[PDB]
């Protein structure tokens, strides 16, 4: 890009096909196909209960559907310990390689415990990936502010997200 | 209700062991025993060792509580020990390590135990094995003379395996004709009688003593009668029982076949929740969940017992069995034809699955199965029963 840019055919199509922003478009027909499922596995109770949730983010690997399972706050807070850390950053699994599904995200990190923010900023690493290039939401917007607050785990989050997701 | 568990040898006591477990299966038996107190005291004052036979019995209640903790298998059986040894000159003998003691025959420890417990409690103990027998006396050669007994009884019934047997069915019956002789003429010559006892009145528990320790004269050693026998599950007596008492009994025996199918409904329905995982309840191992229902199980058992007991006639005496069948709950089994120094093991049919027996192999416990127990061929070839114990349906 600059190449591309100076001639000037078109601006746009070249810096998003020369970007990620086809990449992730690409994929969008494909899933349809695949079949956009809601499919979760693991089993409740003990440290198993943890697991479960966990594991419906590895299933859904790449972008896919899973808004409704997500919209439950129930799932979310059923989950103990450092292990809620997990369940936010793998909801940013569901929605891997796409800015869509940034929104439900955003909720965990305004609200309750120290250990959900944490998790809120690294599962939005794991989403923004699919940009770097497109420079439509950047990953610096979100990111710049967690590091300033002086809490360990927050930043820690925060600023191994930046690493992925550029 | 819990668990049978170990039950502490220390070398010598194996025999010992096994009978004490056994008696404490009998549901009956263990309450009285646990609900003796030495306020009550004695119910006879005809015995000049009244108090030691408190003592005994005291002594059981501490290894019965113990038995039945899945904690303890400990049971402390040194005091109890030492204490049958006083009251019995029978126990004092054989030199062994530490005291003397050593292994013996768990029919003589039995019988003496017997006359513990009946002294303490009186004729309750007692009525609960007292069996009555019309007894005919005939002569092989002289049928014609014929001495009639009637009130002829004891606590205890001998099966005889000698003289051809293959099974001990067969030797329940080879065991009532018994062969005594007479020196009387007046009865008809000094031949061997035919000896035929009917029993017309059973006690709520049976016990069977196989008779069969004999010094073999042509071996000039101790031997015991290697002749097979074979004993089944359920034990059905409706032959020996004279017609008229046998009527009574079957027609009982109806009303506890509608218990037995309530309880065997409701325990399917036990055995899928737990088959089942916990689900959600969060941060919780499945089993929490589980003892709680193994605690609801082995209490429902104990009112299911209580029901068939409410149910039977007031006809029905105490000191009477309700039905004609009876059911295996302790096998004290034998091995090596010494028992100056031969081994005691002891199956004992498990509580909270009736199904299931625990062989306890003193300390060490093993699982084994019902059907295992009917497998044996008995004899020298594998352990072989010598003391049977055998519980009125339902009780």
């Amino acid at each position: 890009n600059g190449k591309l840019s100076e001639h000037f055919l078109y601006l746009a199509k070249e810096l998003n096909l020369t970007g990620p922003k086809v990449p992730e478009d690409i994929y969008k027909s494909h899933l349809d196909n695949s079949k956009s499922v809601f499919s979760s596995a693991g089993l409740d109770s003990a440290q198993q209960n943890l697991a479960s949730s966990f594991v419906n983010g590895f299933l859904n690997l790449g972008y896919c559907n899973d808004k409704l399972i997500v919209d439950n706050d129930n799932w979310v807070y059923k989950t103990k310990g450092d292990g809620m850390t997990s369940a936010v950053a793998s909801i940013g699994s569901i929605y891997q390689w796409n800015l869509d599904g940034l929104q439900q995200l955003d909720k965990y990190l305004y609200v309750d415990e120290p250990e959900v923010k944490a998790g809120a900023l690294l599962g939005i690493g794991i989403s923004a990936s699919g940009v770097h290039d497109g420079e439509v939401e950047p990953a610096l917007l979100l990111l710049q502010d967690y590091v300033t607050n002086p809490d360990t785990k927050i930043s820690s989050a925060a600023i191994l997200g930046l690493g992925i997701a550029f | 209700a819990q668990l049978p568990v170990g039950f502490k040898n220390m070398g010598n006591t194996c025999y010992l062991n096994a009978t004490l477990q056994a008696l404490y299966r009998v549901n009956d038996l263990r309450d009285m025993i646990l609900n003796y107190n030495p306020s009550q005291g004695v119910s006879n004052s005809g015995a000049q060792d009244e108090e030691i036979h408190k003592q005994i019995v005291i002594e059981m209640k501490r290894c019965f509580e113990n038995l039945q903790n899945k904690s303890f298998k400990s049971v402390l059986p040194i005091v109890l020990l030492n204490t049958l040894r006083k009251c019995y000159p029978q126990f004092a003998e054989r030199d062994s390590q530490g005291g003397f003691y050593k292994q013996q025959d768990a029919e003589e420890l039995f019988t003496q135990l017997f006359h513990s417990m009946s002294i303490v409690f009186g004729d309750k103990f007692s009525e609960d094995f007292r069996i009555q027998f019309k007894t005919t006396i005939k002569d092989t050669a002289n049928d014609n003379d014929i001495t009639v007994k009637e009130n002829e009884s004891d606590s205890k019934l001998q099966c005889h395996i000698s003289g051809t047997t293959n099974f001990m069915r067969n030797g329940l019956l080879e065991g009532l004709n018994e062969k005594i002789e007479k020196r009387s003429d007046l009865t008809g010559a000094n031949s061997i009688y035919s000896v035929e006892k009917k029993i017309s009145r059973l006690p709520k528990f049976l016990t069977v003593q196989y008779v069969r320790f004999f010094w073999k004269r042509s071996t000039n050693k101790k031997s015991k009668i290697l002749r097979k026998v074979v004993f089944p599950f359920q034990l059905d007596v409706a032959d020996m029982l004279t017609p008229e008492y046998a009527a009574e009994k079957v027609k009982v025996r109806d009303e506890l076949r509608k218990v037995e199918k309530e309880k065997n409904e409701k325990e399917r329905e036990i055995k899928r929740r737990k088959f089942d995982p916990s689900s959600s309840e969060n941060v919780m191992t499945p089993r929490e969940q589980y003892e709680t229902q193994v605690a609801l199980n082995e209490s429902e058992k104990d009112q299911w017992l209580e029901e068939y007991k409410k149910h039977f006639p007031p006809n029905l005496e105490k000191g009477e069995n309700p039905s004609c069948v009876y059911n295996l709950i302790g096998v004290i089994t034998h091995q090596g034809a010494n028992s100056e120094s031969g081994h005691y093991q002891a199956f004992i049919r498990d509580e909270l699955d009736e199904n299931k027996w625990y062989k306890f192999n003193d300390d060490k416990v093993s699982v084994v199965e019902k059907e295992k127990i009917e497998s044996l061929a008995g004899g020298g070839e594998s352990d072989s029963a010598l003391i049977l114990m055998y519980k009125g349906f339902g009780l």
